[PDB]
RNA sequence: AAGACCCACUCCCCGGCGCGGGGGCCCAAGUCCUUCUGAUCGAGGCCCAGCCCGUGGACGGUGUGAGGCCGGUAGCGGCCCCCGGCGCGCCGGGCCCGGGUCUUCCCGGAGUCGGGUUGCUUGGGAAUGCAGCCCAAAGCGGGUGGUAAACUCCAUCU
RNA sequence: AGAGGGCGUGAAACCGUUAAGAGGUAAACGGGUGGGGUCCGCGCAGUCCGCCCGGAGGAUUCAACCCGGCGGCGCGGUCCGGCCGUGCCGGCGGGGCGGAUCCCCGCUCUCGGCGGGGGACCGCCCCCCGGCCGGCGACCGGCCGCCGCCGGGCGC
RNA sequence: GAAACACGGACCAAGGAGUCUAACACGUGCGCGAGUCGGGGGCUACGAAAGCCGCCGUGGCGCAAUGAAGGUGAAGGCCGGCCGGCCGAGGUGGGAUCCCGAGGCCUUCCAGUCCGCCGAGGGCGCACCACCGGCCCGUCUCGCCCGCCG
RNA sequence: GCCGGGCGUGGAAUGCGAGUGCCUAGUGGGCCACUUUUGGUAAGCAGAACUGGCGCUGCGGGAUGAACCGAACGCCGGGU
RNA sequence: CCCAUACCCGGCCGUCGCUGGCAGUCGGCAGAGCGAGAAAGAGAGGGACGCUACGCCGCGACGAGUAGGAGGGC
């Protein structure tokens, strides 16, 4: 029965739903267990960080997003291999690895070997038997200055170039940037059907010269 | 808009007085000093018109300064600008009556049927 | 508000010391009771247990 | 003056709070409605009473 | 508060808001958005001209990634810098034009909605307008593409 | 994976033994002076400490209405068992292991996939999933790439 | 015990009784008066309030002065000085932050390219100043004066 | 159309019926304002509250529409010889308010200024309304031109 | 179709401030009368037109009465 | 000549309107007015009450009501 002027409406509701609605007065009690249990993981694990270990930088797919920069799963098979890391001594040292991950550009698989680099440095080794430190610990007097470190380790900033101003030249300014794209959108449509007009355009010929 | 009301010949002595509340519009570059006097000023508005050599006045200040109004210019922002008034009038569905209607999300298969292709029925 | 007035702070035994504090200027923000009502009466309704 | 700041100098402890600004500036109006740019503009008092 | 709501006047008045002779009862004309073909046909007519019926090609995995480009206008081109870059350039004399990078702000295509400082620019954008080149053409500027 | 040539340490794991959580018990200070009442936990007062305590003014009991009568409350308070945990040393074992380079080898899941068809299911639309029946594989193959089909390129998983 | 073993409080319907009144158009009701009770009015000799006159008293007693204290206002035509500025301005300044304004450590193929740290600049804030502007009636003291009030002496 | 030969009703007590959630629309109040909002997640007895986090605004809605779709995507004039400069964001009528002022407002009289006030007339014209233009997208007709790496 | 300029004794009487936009409940069984009027022998019958009533409304009158005649209502005193 | 809740007159309540009036309680820093038919200047060379302004005050006109709507409830 509606009334005048207003909106057609399709409420979900001729199901069943007063059975399996969710309340939420868990959340103030859930986050008390969440945070009291994310310290206690901590004091756990004392002087290794709290985050967990390190994530590889990683583009994002889907070219509404793909200006951007997020922390992805593990590193690569590939940035580990060139950085001279073992797979296997990796994860021990708190260093994510997925071996699903592939390199399609090196200007990616660069920019994680340096992120491996500088962690490899940045971090303090314990002695496994401290009354014999074997060569890849640290030295003794650094082991002092073991802090826990809060937060995502290395945190990924989306930073930008910083360009500075120039004077336009001929060439930028009588380009047809506009005209231009209309032209590419053009040929990109039409390379299929003018290779295809194109091939039979030497099959009309070689009947005509014999 | 106001800026526009300004310009107009025979003022740019005059006081703006707007009972409403003046927003800064992010689209003009240069600002005129200007003596305006409004029930509230938005902090980026404030900011622009000062750095301009501008003066800022509260209707207490305008009546200690001007009692009987004499020198200023009422204005008014766009009242019949809100969205709800593109609803409104003679209702769509009707021989030239072009009035958005409400409508959930639109989209090709919003509203877009019968009552508008003349090959689904008729048009209006 | 064409000025700030100086607070003096008392020591323990309740004499004025010397020092001298500024007035700061949240103490001369506008006096909304409508605002005041309104937010207490829709966060005091935040601690409130459920009962059915 | 670091949770709320002054008017032309924000606040540092919130992200980018500053005080609310004043609708009127001078609120009282007794001392107002008493001065001479109001009073020399003011048709005069018509306070004879006329009953029927 | 139910002490504003109007139950409270209603209270002694018989039926209650609801008249005497057409009764409130469960569903005078159906449930939901009935008879849109039928006795609720003038409502649709009226009011949601175009609810009956298909139009256009279904397309079936929309993925709405694919379809994004959120557009900015040239009025507000030189919101997307800082004030002192905007001024920095008309007090240059060296005719050194600040370059806009307009996908590091957020937008992808640039169109030409109204005026523009004369002052030149190298706007670095994903796609343009007709129109939105003759502008920044015509005050002198550029127009560079990247993807 | 093996072979050769280098580089690099050889100490981890099992079986025996010793040096907070649960329960019990305790922890401040008025029944002060008059005065009301059947009964006071009431009313008044306790100065120059405007009684006393207060890290304790939650609550309950008590012949009305109790911070100071009682149990408690507060305390990163004490004391007493009990269980777990934390390393260390001993005796008995198990245990000799890695990495890079080069060569030479090796490598895959079937009445299943897939196809037809019927029925159910799904937002899945010339069939998303599931199942029956018939058909029934391949190995530079196979699956997917949201429109049925051929051809040809890529991509992607196994 | 007007708490007497289903007992706190003990309503209405209904019933018993006592007291009052009425009673052939069923009762009940509206309006208007009348009569009768019921209690109350603590009703029964009915107003106080100024002001001036007249007659009898009693005080420590008025005015005007003297000293102390407190307060108000000040155009003091323009007192000195503070502090403050949602006032600007003047900085061989000292600073901490903001900016899409421009040498070096580090780095992947000594120069080209690159990341991190300084520096120059801009704008902000505040501070150390200098001087105007303005208030102190959203904020002050010492003076000076006029007035007032209180206290104490006199006065009698 | 009920006093009805229409139905419910012996009497008394207590119970007893437009609510809650979601969505939407409009009105209204408040904050901020081309922005706005942490609702989700974090961070340091009452308190399961409150505070805080923008290098937690991802995201929602808004800031741009139109087409079934590929897609496209919101002023112009004027001079100098397709090029170089300049003026450069509509108009008309009605419009609250404002603005100028032809004049004209008493102590024994005359001259007489500052300020204030009044006013025929004439103006800039808010919002909004009526109309004529202009621009973007779809589509149609007429055409005539320009651009370049293939 | 544009500009520009000039003409108010406001060009019948009477009365009265208008314009305009949102949101919107109830209703969608009606009934009666003068006059006009169709079917019907007719009907307190069925069906229309116009206006007013009743419904939604008491009051004075028609003894009585939804509709007739008068007249419409805050609570009161006087007059008519 | 009789009388209606009609009409006239008067009182009181309320609503509506005048988008009415009042900050002027301006006092020995004083001088008591703005009821006035006529676009504008009482212009300078010791003293009751009041005004919860969401308050107070003055004029007019008006008052039926189911369904329904709204406002106010010290």
């Amino acid at each position: 029965a509606p009334s005048r002027n207003g909106m057609i409406l399709k409420p979900h509701f001729h199901k069943d739903w007063q059975r399996r609605v969710a309340t939420w007065f868990n959340q103030p009690a859930r986050k008390i267990r969440r945070r009291k249990a994310r310290q206690a993981r901590a004091r756990r694990i004392a002087p290794r960080p709290a985050a967990g270990p390190i994530r590889p930088i990683v583009r994002c797919p889907t070219v509404r997003y793909h200006t951007k920069v997020r922390a992805g799963r593990g590193f690569s098979l590939e940035e580990l291999r060139v950085a001279g890391i073992h797979k296997k001594v990796a994860r021990t040292i708190g260093i994510s690895v997925d071996p699903r991950r592939r390199n399609k550009s090196t200007e990616s698989l660069q920019a994680n070997v340096q992120r491996l680099k500088e962690y490899r440095s940045k971090l303090v080794l314990f002695p496994r038997k401290p009354s014999a430190p074997k060569k890849g610990d640290s030295s003794a007097e650094e082991l002092k200055l073991a802090t826990q470190l809060t937060g995502p380790v290395m945190p990924i900033r989306n930073v930008f170039k910083k360009e500075k101003a120039r004077v336009i030249t001929e060439e930028e300014k009588n380009f047809k940037a506009f005209a231009s794209l209309r032209m590419a959108r053009a040929n990109a449509r039409l390379f299929g059907i003018r290779a295809k007009r194109a091939k039979e355009a030497a099959e009309q010929d070689v009947e005509k010269k014999k | 808009r106001m800026i526009r009301k300004m310009k107009l010949p025979g003022r740019e002595n005059k006081t703006a007085v707007v009972v409403g509340t003046v927003t800064d519009d992010v689209r003009v570059q240069e600002v005129p000093k200007l003596k305006v006097c409004a029930l509230r000023v938005t902090s980026r508005a404030r900011s622009r018109i000062l750095k301009a050599g501008g003066k800022i006045l509260t209707f207490d200040q305008l009546a200690l300064d001007s009692p009987k109004g004499r020198g200023t210019v009422l204005l008014s922002g766009p009242r019949k600008g809100r969205e709800v008034y593109r609803h409104f009038g003679k209702a769509p569905g009707t021989p030239h009556s072009h009035t958005k209607p409400y409508v959930r999300s639109k989209g090709r298969k919003f509203e877009r049927a019968r009552g508008r292709r003349a090959s689904r029925g008729y048009k209006n | 508000a064409c000025a700030r007035p100086l607070i003096s702070v008392y020591s323990e035994k309740g004499e004025s010391s010397g020092k001298n504090v500024t007035l700061p200027a949240v103490f001369k923000a506008p006096i909304r009771p409508d605002i005041v009502n309104f937010v207490h009466t829709n966060l005091r309704k935040n601690n409130r247990q459920p009962y059915a | 003056d670091d949770l709320y700041g002054t008017w032309r100098k924000a606040a540092s402890l919130k992200s980018n709070y500053n005080l609310p600004m004043h609708k009127m500036l001078n609120t009282d109006l007794s001392r107002i409605l008493k001065s001479p740019e109001i009073q020399r503009a003011l048709r005069a008092p018509r306070k004879k009473i006329h009953r029927r | 508060p139910s002490r504003l709501r109007k139950t409270r006047k209603l209270r002694g008045h018989v039926s209650h808001g609801h008249g005497r002779i057409g009764k409130h009862r469960k569903h005078p004309g159906g449930r939901g958005n009935a008879g849109g073909m039928h006795h609720h046909r003038i409502n649709f007519d009226k009011y949601h001209p175009g609810y009956f019926g298909k139009v256009g090609m279904r397309h079936y995995h929309l993925k709405r990634n694919q379809s994004f480009c959120p557009t900015v206008n040239l009025d507000k081109l030189w919101t997307l810098v800082s004030e002192q870059t905007r001024v920095n350039a008309a007090k240059n004399k060296t005719g050194a034009a600040p370059i806009i990078d307009v996908v590091r702000s957020g937008y992808y295509k640039v169109l030409g909605k109204g005026k523009l400082p004369k002052q030149p620019v190298i706007v670095k954008a994903k796609f343009f307008s007709r129109r939105a080149e003759e502008k920044i053409k015509g005050v002198g500027g550029a127009c560079v593409l990247v993807a």
